[PDB]
Order: C-alpha cells, then sequence, then structure tokens
C-alpha cells in the first residue's frame, strides 16, 4: 500500500510540478505510460491526444508495475510451492484494483 | 464533533515564516492547535456573517521547509534564527531562539449551516479565501499567489450527496486536488495499544515511553530495524491544566480581563502523516477541539478517524 | 556410489541453418537458384475486438464505445509474388557424430560410464531408428511448419553435399510421406544410412534441404516470428515482425531443429496423436501438455539416473528417446 | 635463506590478437581479403522447461502450468551468409621473448635466482618442445574452438611478417596435424625454430595466423561470448550476446591465447585424455576439474619452489610446464 | 573469464575445495585498447614544455 501510495505521488507531483513530459520529441520515450503527462497531451493538443487518452482511458500502467513488485519478491519456491503465494497474490490483486479505479479516473 | 455538511478546501497556502517549534518536545511542523485556531479565526471573521461554522481542519502540507542547519561535526540540527533590534543602549538583545519554517498545506475547512442554502457555494468558498489572504497559519503570513501560472480556486465540496457513487466521485475529485501532500491525524490508540504491549514486555512503562518508541529507529540484535507502520511523529494534541481557573479580573498582565485563564502543559500524542486516499473518506481526517474545561484536557484530535 | 554429475552440457548435433524462403514458378524448381527471396513487408490492419469480455464491460454502451475506437497495428507480413506460387525453403543441415561425449561435466566416473552406456546402445543398436525417423522428418517437410498445411504439392530436394559439390541428390514427395507414419522406403533408407554414418562419426555429413510448396500465387507464406521491444504508441504499435536475414524471410534454425526431431512415438500417452519432438519432459507448446511427466518413470531425467547410475536399462523404444535427447543437446545437470 | 618474493608480475609472452572471423566460399581463399565480416545479429528464441525440477516441482498442474507459460528470449548469433561457406578466422601472434625476466620482483636474490636458473633452463634445453608445441596449436586450429568440431575441411596459413610483408609462408591442412599428437614434420619445425627464436630473444617474431573452415552454406559460426548486465525485462532477456569488435564477429584474444597454450600433456593423470591449457593447478573449466592438484608435488608452484629456492630441479617435461606457464605470464606470489 | 592462479595458502589445498572454486570461475568486464585490424602503428603524440 505504501509503495502504491508513494507511486500515485510520484505520478501526481510529475504530473503537476514539471511540464518536461512535454519538453522535447524523441523516439524513445515510453509513451505507453501517459499517466506522468497528464495536462501535457490535452491542456496543448485539444482533439489530438486528449481524445485517445479519454475514450482510450490508460490504465494499463498498473500491469508494467506489478513487474516491480514481483522483481521486489525474490523466487522462494518456499512461498510458491504453498498458499503464501495465494495471500501474496490477493492481496496485490485487490492493490492493483485500488490502483487501477484510481488510475481510471484522471479525465475528471 | 458534528458531521460537516460541506467540506471547503482552501487550496494551497504558501506560509513563509510558521512556527517550527510545535512543543517544547517536538520540532517540525506546527501543531495541529494553531490550524483550529486558524479556522476558529476565519469563523471569528466570515463565519458569522456568511451564517455558517467551520470547524475542523484537514491539513495537509504539500511542501515544508524548516529554515534549520546542520552544524559541522555534529549529527543534530540547529535554527536559522533572525536579528533583533538593539537594545536602548546599543548593545545586541539577549536573542531567543524561534524556529522559523515554510510551509505549503491546504486545509479542509468543515462547513455546515444555514449560510451554504442562502449563498452559492463559490461565494463563500470565495470569501473565506480572501479572509484567510490577509491572515496568519502558525505566525507566518499566507503568501497571496500573485503573477504566477494559474490561481488556485476553491472548491466546496456539499457532502451531502444523492448518491453514493456520486459521493466517491467528489471524494476522488477533491483527493486528486489535494494528492502531492500528506494529510495528518492523530493515532492515538495506536499510542495506548503500543503502551500496553510495552507494558506487557517491561512494566511500570509509562506512555512517554511508548511515544519516544514509536518515535525513534530502534535496533535489535539477531541486526534489524524494528519496523514502524507509517510515519508516525510525536505531536502535541493540546493542553492539560496546571493551576485552577482563574476569574478573568484576578491574573495580573492576561491578555484580557474578561476571560477566564489557567495555566497549562502540553500533552503529547501520536499524529501519523499519511496520504490522502488512505482514508477513503475525506469527512474524517479533520482537527476538532475538545474543552473538558472543569478538568483542564483542553485537547484536539481528529474524532472519527478510524 | 556414483552420483549424476552437477554440470551436463550436451552440444547440440544436427545443426540446421536458417530456412531461407524465396519464391518462384512450379515446373522450373529444376533452375531455381536465381529465385527472389520473399520479402518481408509491413501492412496495416485494423481490428474491432473480439476477446472474451470479463463480465464487467458486456454494458452494451461500454462494448458499443469500445467498438467505437478500434486499435491500429502495422504487422509484418510476408507473401509470395502475384506470379509466383511456390515456396522454396532451403536450410542446410550438419549431423555431427559423437552423441555420448558432453561438452563439460564434472564427475570423470559418471562421464566415462555414460559414454560406456552409449557406447552400448550403439554397438547393440546403431543411429538406425532415430536417423530413419530424423530422415522421415527431411523427407516429408515439416520443417514447412504452417507452409505445408494446405499446399497442393510439396517436394523436398536432399543434396548430399561433399568438397564442393553434390555427391548424392535425393527428391521426395512429402504428401505421400505421412507427418505421422515412419515407414520404410528404398531412399530413405539410403538417407537413414547417410545419417547413422554422419551420427556415428564414421563420416562427414552436410545435408542441403531444398522444399518446394505450391501454396498459389500470391499467398502467405510464414516465416519465424521475432518479438517487439513495447516501447511506441498504439496506432503505430508494430504488433507482429517476421524474422528476415538480409531482406529475404526466414525460418528461424531452433524451429527447423524442432520439426527435425519430431520423432517420439514412445511417449506414454496414445500413439494415435502422433510424434511429439524429443524434449526433456516431453513438452509440446501448441498442446500445453507435458507428456514424460516426472511421476511416471518415463521422463528423460528418470531413464538416464537409472540407465546410467544403477544400470537399469529401460526398453529399446525409452532408450532411443534418452539417445535422441542427447543428441538434441541440453543444459542437464542439478545446482 | 632465499625466501620468495612477495610479488611476481610476469608479462605475457605469445601476445594474439581479437580474432576477426569472416566469411566466403571455399577455393578463392587465395583471394580472401576483402571477404565480408561475419555480423553478430539478433534472434528470438523461445524454449519450454528442461532443467531438472527439484521433487516439489514435479507436480503436474504446476509443470503443465510452467509450460503454457514460456520463457522468450533474445539471442545474439552469428552464421555464414547463404551463399559462403567457410570461415576465415584471422589473427597476429606476436611473440615477444625474455621468458624468465619478471616485471615486479621484491627479493634481488630471488630474480637473480630465478634468471640463472631460466637461463641454465634456456642453455640446457632451449624454447624446443614449447615451440614445436605451439607451433601445432597454431597448425592445428584449435584457436578455432568450436567452430572445428563439425568443420569439413581445415587449412591454416601462417605469415611470417618482416618489415611490412611476408618473409616465409605456410599453409596446413589442420585436419591431418592431429588435436592431440604432436608428431613432427617438415614445415612445423620450421615454425618451431621461428618460435624458439622468437621466445629466445633472437628476433622479432610477428605470425598473422589465417584458418579456413569448411563449415557448410549458412551455417553457424560460434564466437566468443560476453557476459550480459540482466538490468531489463525478461522477455526481451537478451540470454547469449556475442563479441564483435567493429559489427564483425570475434573471438577474444584470451581464448585464442588459452588454445595456444595447450601444451601440457604431462600432468600426473591418465594422457589419454590428451592435453590440456598450462595453467597453474593446470585446470580445465570444462571439465571442471584441476588437474596438478598441490596435494601431488606436480602444481607450478612447488615445481617453482623446489626448482629455485630449494634447487631441487624436476624432470624435462615439469620445468617444460614450468616455463610454458612463464611465457602464459600471471601474478605470483604472496600477498 | 578466469580460473583461480594465485597461490594457496594450505588451507585452500582441498582438492574438492580446489575444484569446487574453479566451477565457479570469476568473471570481469576488462578494459582493453587494441589496434584495428588494419593497422600496425601506434601514434603517441604529446607536448612538453
Amino acid at each position: 500500500a505504501q509503495i502504491c501510495d508513494e507511486a500515485l505521488q510520484y505520478a501526481a507531483r510529475l504530473r503537476e510540478l514539471e511540464p518536461g513530459w512535454s519538453a522535447t520529441p524523441g523516439c524513445q520515450l515510453h509513451d505507453a505510460e501517459q499517466l506522468w503527462l497528464d495536462p501535457l497531451r490535452a491542456q496543448t493538443d485539444e482533439t489530438f491526444l486528449q481524445r485517445r487518452l479519454r475514450g482510450d482511458w490508460p490504465a494499463e500502467v498498473g500491469n508494467r508495475f506489478a513487474n516491480w513488485l514481483n522483481r521486489a519478491v525474490s523466487s522462494d519456491s518456499q512461498i510458491l510451492g504453498s498458499p503464501e503465494a495465494a495471500q501474496w497474490s490477493q492481496e496485490l490483486s485487490k492493490e492493483l484494483t485500488m490502483f487501477k479505479e484510481i488510475l481510471e479516473d484522471e479525465r475528471d | 464533533v458534528t458531521d460537516p455538511e460541506a467540506l471547503l478546501l482552501l487550496p494551497r497556502l504558501s506560509i513563509q515564516n510558521a512556527n517550527a517549534i510545535s512543543s517544547p518536545l517536538t520540532w517540525g511542523f506546527p501543531s495541529p492547535g494553531a490550524f483550529t485556531g486558524f479556522v476558529h479565526a476565519l469563523q471569528r471573521r466570515v463565519g458569522i456573517s456568511l451564517d455558517i461554522e467551520l470547524d475542523g481542519v484537514g491539513i495537509v502540507c504539500h511542501r515544508f521547509e524548516a529554515q534549520i542547519s546542520q552544524p559541522a561535526g555534529k549529527r543534530t540540527k540547529v535554527f536559522n534564527l533572525t536579528r533583533n533590534p538593539l537594545n536602548r543602549d546599543g548593545s545586541t538583545a539577549a536573542i531567543v531562539e524561534e524556529g522559523r519554517a515554510h510551509l505549503e498545506v491546504s486545509l479542509l475547512l468543515g462547513v455546515h449551516g444555514d449560510g451554504l442554502d442562502d449563498h452559492p457555494a463559490q461565494e463563500i468558498a470565495r470569501q473565506v479565501q480572501e479572509q484567510a489572504g490577509a491572515m496568519r497559519l502558525a505566525g507566518g503570513s499566507i503568501l497571496p499567489w500573485c503573477n504566477e501560472r494559474f490561481p488556485a480556486p476553491n472548491a466546496e465540496l456539499l457532502m451531502l450527496g444523492g448518491s453514493d457513487e456520486q459521493r466517491r466521485k467528489n471524494q476522488r475529485r477533491l483527493t486528486r486536488r489535494l494528492l502531492p501532500g500528506f494529510a495528518l491525524v492523530s493515532r492515538e490508540a495506536l499510542l495506548q495499544q503500543h503502551l500496553e504491549t510495552l507494558r506487557t514486555t517491561l512494566p511500570e512503562a509509562t506512555t512517554l515511553d511508548a511515544l519516544l518508541d514509536l518515535c525513534r529507529i530502534n535496533f535489535e540484535p539477531p541486526w534489524q530495524v524494528r519496523d514502524k507502520p507509517g510515519w508516525l511523529v510525536p505531536i502535541p494534541a493540546g493542553y492539560n491544566a496546571l493551576s485552577p481557573l482563574y476569574l478573568p479580573g484576578e491574573v495580573r498582565n492576561a491578555r484580557d480581563r474578561e476571560t477566564p485563564l489557567r495555566f497549562v502543559e502540553n500533552l503529547f500524542g501520536l499524529g501519523e502523516w499519511l496520504s490522502p486516499h488512505r482514508v477513503a473518506a475525506l469527512s474524517d481526517l479533520l482537527w476538532y477541539h475538545h474543552a473538558e474545561p472543569d478538568k483542564g484536557l483542553y485537547r484536539w484530535s481528529t474524532p472519527r478517524f478510524v | 556410489i556414483l552420483s549424476t554429475a552437477s554440470v551436463l552440457a550436451f552440444e547440440r548435433k544436427l545443426d540446421p541453418s536458417d530456412a531461407l524462403m524465396s519464391a518462384g514458378a512450379w515446373a522450373q524448381r529444376d533452375a531455381s537458384q536465381e529465385w527472389p527471396a520473399v520479402t518481408v513487408r509491413e501492412k496495416s490492419v485494423r481490428g474491432t475486438i473480439s476477446n472474451r469480455l470479463k463480465t464487467k464491460d458486456r454494458d452494451p454502451a461500454k462494448l458499443d464505445a469500445s467498438i467505437q475506437s478500434p486499435n491500429l497495428q502495422t504487422v509484418d507480413v510476408a507473401n509470395l509474388p502475384s506470379d509466383a506460387d511456390t515456396l522454396k525453403v532451403r536450410f542446410t543441415l550438419r549431423v555431427l557424430g559423437g552423441a555420448g561425449t558432453p561438452s563439460a561435466c564434472n564427475d570423470a566416473a559418471y562421464r566415462d560410464k555414460l559414454l560406456q552406456t552409449v557406447a552400448t546402445y550403439v554397438n547393440d543398436q546403431g543411429f538406425a531408428e532415430l536417423a530413419r525417423r530424423y530422415a522421415h522428418n527431411l523427407a516429408n517437410a515439416r520443417f514447412l511448419w504452417r507452409n505445408r498445411v494446405g499446399a497442393e504439392a510439396v517436394e523436398v530436394r536432399i543434396n548430399h553435399i561433399r568438397q564442393g559439390e553434390v555427391a548424392r541428390a535425393w527428391r521426395f514427395d512429402a504428401l505421400a510421406i505421412g507427418l505421422r507414419d515412419f515407414k520404410a522406403d528404398a531412399e530413405l533408407d539410403a538417407l537413414a544410412e547417410l545419417i547413422a554414418s554422419g551420427l556415428s562419426g564414421s563420416g562427414h555429413v552436410l545435408l542441403e534441404v531444398v522444399a518446394f510448396a505450391r501454396i498459389g500465387d500470391g499467398q502467405e507464406v510464414f516465416p519465424s516470428q521475432e518479438l517487439i521491444l513495447d516501447k511506441g504508441d498504439k496506432k503505430g504499435q508494430k504488433s507482429k515482425t517476421l524474422y528476415s536475414v538480409r531482406d529475404a524471410a526466414a525460418i528461424h534454425s531452433q524451429k527447423i531443429g524442432n520439426a527435425l526431431r519430431t520423432i517420439d512415438t514412445w511417449y506414454p500417452d496414445e500413439d494415435g496423436l502422433g510424434p511429439i519432438a524429443v524434449e526433456p519432459y516431453g513438452s509440446v507448446t501448441s498442446q500445453g501438455k507435458a507428456y514424460r511427466q516426472p511421476k511416471q518413470k518415463l521422463d528423460f531425467y528418470t531413464l538416464l539416473d537409472n540407465w546410467v547410475l544403477r544400470d537399469e536399462a529401460p526398453a529399446v523404444e525409452q532408450q532411443h528417446y534418452v539417445i535422441a535427447n542427447l543428441i538434441r543437446g541440453g543444459v542437464f545437470g542439478e545446482a
């Protein structure tokens, strides 16, 4: 919960403080994120990317964020062949559920 | 104590020299008594005219910068002071150490009364922002946001919602509006149950030892730090009586001669800086007063937190 | 006591090349050396959604708003030219020999015991069944994976390349030789004896395998597929990239190696499915099922640790499978 | 008392280069200077699981669920082109000379005794056996490490380079010259006298060693493999990366130097295994076994401490091994 | 990739320990500077005041 919430605050202060997400164009900027550039692609481009962020509703960042927490855990098979992986997966699923519904309504 | 009918949001107020000395034992963010006294000043100055009752503050603290400096060769810190005037003789005055800090807080003032129906929401929001623009929060002036990108306006959120979904929607809309900060709540039941477990381990331990144990980063040998849930801080949770209550024109050199004075002393409870969407209802996390003046125990807390 | 070695690294025998695919017309496969290569090109695809909904997005307004914004991809496609109806898939195959010697082994006693085990195998029965089944998977064009499944006529020409040229050329009809029957032909026995001589170390074998397929004028051919970077947008998404070596579509070498290894008809499940590829814990990726699970004693590791350590020699069929795994190579041994 | 010096840093004689590998057709090896270089390119592999399971992961549902989610890698591969069957591996080998003189030594008496011991060896029997075996490891293309094991015909051309050009040109057949028997030929003796004159300090030796290998059309060549960072995702895993100097595959210089040093047929185990590389505590990391363990008195260190300090001069083969280690170099001495 | 070739301090002279230590060889990424394949002259150029 604290890691997900610090991710939400990093996205918040990066999307609010710096206009650097729309500072320069390039070839690779990890454009599949589209969460740390909320006012950057809508307050300037009116129909270009705002129509690709409100109808698409980019919330697939949580699936890439789950890879970070799978990197946070090791390859311990004493939990992977036990019910601790089930409890870990259920708490991860409910926490990415609340992270998804917080990430779903960036449009309002 | 009572539930707010609406939840006003004063937006990010820039405070330039707040009081870093919150209490005799705590430095850092100013005491929540400053914010509850601020909302009572707002009620005393425009709350009576709009026929509303501004009670409760949610303290969010987007930015904090203490005017401190770590001396060379010391782990601890010391306060950057000011230069007071000289005496009548020309010598430097005896220095008194006042900690200054720069803040950026946004306040959730719980507004309930018969004035939400008379005036629009935006009018009473704008009038309490104009009244807060000529005030001070903990001893520090509220900076008034001139010539910046865009002025941060208010939103008086009428908490009386037609549905649960619209209510949760506007709570999420307000939490996204006060997001980069950290809401401050009073978690005193956690301090009492930590005192209970501490007294289970070693007897005759008092709750100042439990407060200090929740404060420090203590190490345990097999070396592993004992983990702490959240950002637990020591905060002054009000006052406590030392003298009996004196009559108005009885004590010498009081502020006014019409208000009963009582010599008091702080009560350091436990607070917890948590993020605004860990609460799931912003009509909690507001700081009210609890006096009980016959006993002393003039205290402030966040009732209805958990 | 002869515990197993902690490392066992068998180098891959039966090394194929990247199956370079070109295009041309039938009845001039005899002059099929200057045929133009099948070039991998890009094309734009737009799809409406067709995957299963997860019972929360089954609202009519939600589904209609989702089909109002269809996703755009630009896929790599490899098609034959419009005036060419034959796909020449041409690779070269070395058969190395020395199937039992591992490239890495800690225990000298276990290595000598495994060498003695493979030596008694080859002495009792040489590489005759394995080479016959490898020659079948060369003869029927199983290395044409999906380029075979609707072809009118497939013909495989297998040339034994000596010092600089062909020494013995073969010519098979890959549809009469089925994908599931390992029968005996007359030319297939000569090719099996050639792969037998290459596997036993008694001769050098370099085969050039050239397979033609009447797919049709301008149809789609199916080279192997690369993976993508997933760094860009969702309109120029580039969802499919095909393999190309130098402006020329190609199947990967391990796909050809997997189709040459489809000789395993000895797994404990039904033989009505046909052969699978020789793998330890013999597993298929399409069907998602792991035949020769280690709970039955028919996986490669239990068979090898019974054949080498405790001298419990299996049947001739499961030891054919074990020697096919040693030909396949791998990283065997624990940590 | 003549204690051992605290530091001993012997510089490296027999300096080879990065073995650049290019490609082309056989029978035009005489015009093989403008041959195109073998480029290291990427390809994506998709494997199942084939490692040994640890008796707790042997559940059938867990094994099927593990083969349903396969590991996608991308690997660096280097093949010959489809119209080329010859791998030209070219490096230069510079033999310096002065094998006994260390570059760092504290005890000056130990330095003088080591120089007297090595000069006693050279005057008694010069660099003749060592140079013959180094000339064999240039002659049989052992520096072609895995590019040799299935090669049809290997030919090594060694050009001694004087002032700017060839002074003496050799041309060997590396498959007739065995990988384990150090016989005596006519040209190999001339190369042995040249390396003898190089190691003795009586001349400057710069041998451009070019070796061709009939692998096949489009077959895989095996350059040296680097180590990977492992900082990224597990679908673009990049499991194998290959060495390449500048858009051209290459074998590492120390790999060539190790393959030239496989002259030690004097280790106390059986000589039926053949030569291993000259190392102190003479070890083969493929076989995981260290011959010349210091329990027996046949490692480099106890032989050097008996030869130099207490003057128990070992046998002829063992002092050949000792001077081969001094040619190899290293950081000898305590801390 | 290099196996162990420094001296042993007589406690590491067990043969199983030695083979176990050469089974896990140390890896490095060393910085090297070589001439190109079409270059046989190294030009070192500096100034001296």
